[PDB]
């Protein structure tokens, strides 16, 4: 008929507390002959003998709830771990009250630890809400610790997963270092603003003054962190006007401990209204056998309701964690420390105070400076991509065309040849062309500058098993594009199903389907329905370009698999080396796009295109996820549609005739 | 598969009916093989208000004034892509080659 309360507490007036609350516990509860012992022991320097001087201590005592109340520990680890896991081994709860760290998340390791506080990943919820304000789409995530960094990258997941949305760079390194300042001049370069920090005093120390030394602290860039980054010389470090958070009676120790004791008697008393009640035997000496009622008194704590407290309602989740927790936002005016806001269980009040910004006005910073330079990839296209070399230095011949209108080239930068050839061997020459002239369009339609480079290889890019690792990655301009080595694919891409699921697409430009080069009994082959070319043989030579997108989409036609056997024995590089086999009568068939054979017919009459139009599609431009460049290119794109632009460029290349 | 369309008895009166009537072609076979992958259910019926789509004074008519004021959710049947309209909701990508053409003789 006796319950003990175990606790490991230092200060005599928090005992005193503590054992009041314990006394006043059977008060309102009517004459019951319940008793409630305590139990509080205090700490030695070290953290084994301590372990096992309260783990022993309690195993005599016998003890349903186990306390920890000590924030100001010497050791910076915060870890009253081995209590916890002594009393998992008998499937104790134990309550922890001070730190909270991520690791105690997991119910798997931790099996009977509670605690009536989240983690700071929740306050990353607070700044998910931070997003549902100030209209923001993009952040900038860097977490040092790696013990929570991989559940913090999980929750964020999990957040973004309503919006369907992607953080645009994410980091997780080892701490102590102080090169920082390479990733946070990449940072520069990337669209967003928002800063996001997850790390120790002395990592926040470190960035605050690598962002010091880079001048980081102008207009539009958005600076939030948390209460463990204004502490130490991190607050000697913290730039002025910094938005940070506070925990609302986080630190008050009395009232936290009389929460707890509530908490732990009304369960208590809850508990005392059931049948099955077991007791955790003397497992010191000769019983390591469990406490039966182990998972049964957790589901008991998992259903604790509340509705009576010092500050607000606790209820255990199924995490086991304190939800609808008020928070307050701190401004650093002048290295002042000044409340702008309050946080309820899901919405944000600011108060009456305003928001001094580290930048210039006092209204939210857009912090989203899109690309005004374009780092512009292509590959080269026959009729599409004219590359050549330069006269003297970097200099373009403007010849004239037949109506009058000069060439707007561009400096391009490309190699040479392919790896095996030339390896490394990248110069400036002239490009131009059809999408050369339409980013010329653009660039006249929109405000942005732009960079014209080439890809390294003759290749769309294919999804292959890397050799290491067993993991399908891509090459090409995809591998270029995902990289951040560009910003917009400009070249007649395939649209297809894999493509779209990784990045997004625009309005296609270019609409055509696929055909067959023959060369001029029937010498032509009328498309794909040849019964000759169903069961191929060593005559009928028809290939592919080497990692095409007709090579997959011919790959997902399992009934045509016979010629996927068979274009492998004669994959080309490039499609200018399959003109120059088939004009030597080494090739007799080649699977190729409509209008780019019919210009190369207009070029050579002997070419000839099949009679069969099949897979009508349409090609675009290789874009990014979402984009301030999506919506405005895609109108600008549908505006060169509708006019008779489309009939210039056409009077450019297309529509005239060799 | 069937479907209703809304006729008026007269001009007199804006009282009709709701006649069920049965649909085939294209369209119908693209929704019907949407319907087996996707595994959705659908609640397919006809406009009586005109044509595609024209706005006069803020006010379009048809299938833009069905899905822009969200009397419905999206538009499965024939309907050209301009400039508006791609401003006011936001299209698929496209799947047929259809521009426009002069009969003659």
């Amino acid at each position: 008929k006796i319950v003990n309360i175990g606790a490991v507490l230092s200060t005599r007036k928090h005992e005193q507390m503590f054992r009041e609350a314990v006394n006043q516990a059977n008060k309102r509860h009517g004459s019951w002959k319940i008793q409630l012992n305590a139990t509080s022991v205090t700490h030695k320097p070290n953290a084994i003998q301590m372990a096992l001087s309260v783990c022993e201590d309690l195993i005599s005592s016998q003890v349903y709830a186990i306390l920890v109340s000590h924030p100001p520990t010497p050791n910076d680890h915060f870890t009253p771990t081995p209590v916890s896991y002594t009393a998992g081994f008998y499937r104790i709860p134990v309550l922890g009250l001070t730190t909270r760290m991520s690791i105690y998340s997991d119910k798997s390791i931790h099996l009977s630890f509670l605690r009536t506080v989240p983690p700071y990943s929740h306050q990353s919820s607070v700044w998910f809400e931070m997003m549902r304000v100030y209209n923001w789409n993009h952040i900038i995530l860097l977490v040092s610790d790696d013990h929570e960094g991989r559940a913090a990258q999980k929750r964020l997941e999990t957040l973004l997963e309503e919006r369907e949305s992607k953080a645009e760079k994410v980091l997780q390194f080892d701490p102590g270092t102080k090169n920082v300042t390479a990733l946070l001049m990449e940072a520069r370069e990337l669209e967003a603003r928002v800063i996001i920090l997850s790390a120790s005093e002395d990592d926040a120390a470190t960035v605050y003054r690598a962002a010091a030394m880079l001048n980081m602290t102008g207009s539009g860039y958005v600076w939030l962190v948390g209460e463990r980054e204004i502490s130490g010389n991190a607050l000697r470090y913290a730039p002025d006007g910094i938005i940070g958070l506070q925990l609302i009676n986080g630190k008050n120790e009395s009232a936290h401990i009389s929460d707890a004791v509530g908490v732990v008697a009304q369960a208590v008393h809850e508990l005392l209204e059931k049948e099955n009640i077991t007791d955790p035997p003397r497992g010191c000496v000769g019983n390591t056998n469990i406490w039966k009622t182990g998972p049964l008194f957790k589901r008991v704590l998992m259903s604790s309701k509340y509705a009576d407290g010092v500050t607000g309602r606790v209820e255990f989740n199924e995490d086991g964690d304190r939800k609808f927790a008020n928070y307050s936002i701190m401004n650093l005016q002048n290295r002042k420390l000044v409340q702008v806001g309050i946080y309820n269980g899901t919405h944000v009040i600011p108060n009456d105070r305003k928001i001094i910004w580290p930048g210039g006005e006092t209204e939210k910073p857009r912090g989203y400076q899109m690309s005004t330079r374009l780092k512009i990839v292509t590959i080269h296209q026959e009729p599409f991509v004219y590359v050549k070399p330069t006269m003297s230095d970097g200099t373009c011949k403007e010849e004239f065309t037949v109506n009058g209108d000069p060439v707007k080239k561009v400096i391009c930068t490309g190699p040479n040849d392919t790896s095996p050839g030339s390896p490394r061997h990248t110069v400036p020459q002239c490009c131009y062309g059809f999408c050369i002239d339409l980013l010329i369009k653009l660039a006249r339609t929109m405000n942005f500058t732009y960079e014209v480079h080439l890809v390294a290889d003759g290749k769309f890019g294919t999804q292959e098993r890397v050799n290491n690792s067993n993991k399908k990655e891509w090459n090409g301009m995809m591998g270029e594009l995902l990289s951040g080595q560009a910003d917009m694919i400009v070249a007649p891409l395939t649209i297809n199903n894999e493509r779209a699921q990784y990045i997004e697409f625009s309005k296609p430009f270019k609409y055509q389907g696929l055909t067959i080069l023959v060369k001029k009994p029937e010498e032509r082959i009328t498309g794909i329905n040849d019964p000759r070319l169903r069961n191929p043989s060593d005559k009928f030579i028809y290939a592919t370009v080497k990692q095409s997108s007709v090579d997959i989409y011919f790959r997902r036609q399992v009934e045509l698999s016979t010629m996927y056997r068979h274009m492998e024995k004669h994959n080309y590089e490039s499609a200018a080396e399959a003109i120059q086999a088939v004009r030597d009568n080494k090739l007799h068939a080649f699977i190729w796009d409509s209008a780019v054979l019919e210009f190369e017919a207009s070029q050579k009459c002997d070419l000839v295109t099949t009679g069969e139009l099949f897979f009508r599609s349409g090609f675009g431009i290789g874009m990014r996820k979402d984009s301030p460049w999506k919506q405005n290119v895609s109108l600008s794109i549908l505006k060169s549609h509708e006019n008779g632009f489309m009939e210039d460029l056409d009077k450019t290349w297309v529509r005239y005739q060799e | 598969v069937p479907c209703r369309k809304f006729v008026k008895i007269n001009n007199s009166t804006n009282e009709g009916m709701n006649v069920k009537k049965c649909c085939k072609g294209f369209c119908i076979d693209i929704l019907k093989k949407l319907s087996r992958t996707v595994k959705f259910t659908y609640d397919l019926y006809l406009v009586t208000n005109g044509k595609h789509g024209k706005k006069v004074n803020n006010v379009w008519n048809g299938m833009i004034g069905e899905v822009v004021y969200q009397r419905a959710v999206m538009a499965v049947g024939s309907l050209t892509i301009n400039e508006e309209r791609s401003e006011v909701v936001d299209f698929s990508v496209p799947f047929v080659e259809t521009g426009i053409s002069v009969m003659v003789s």
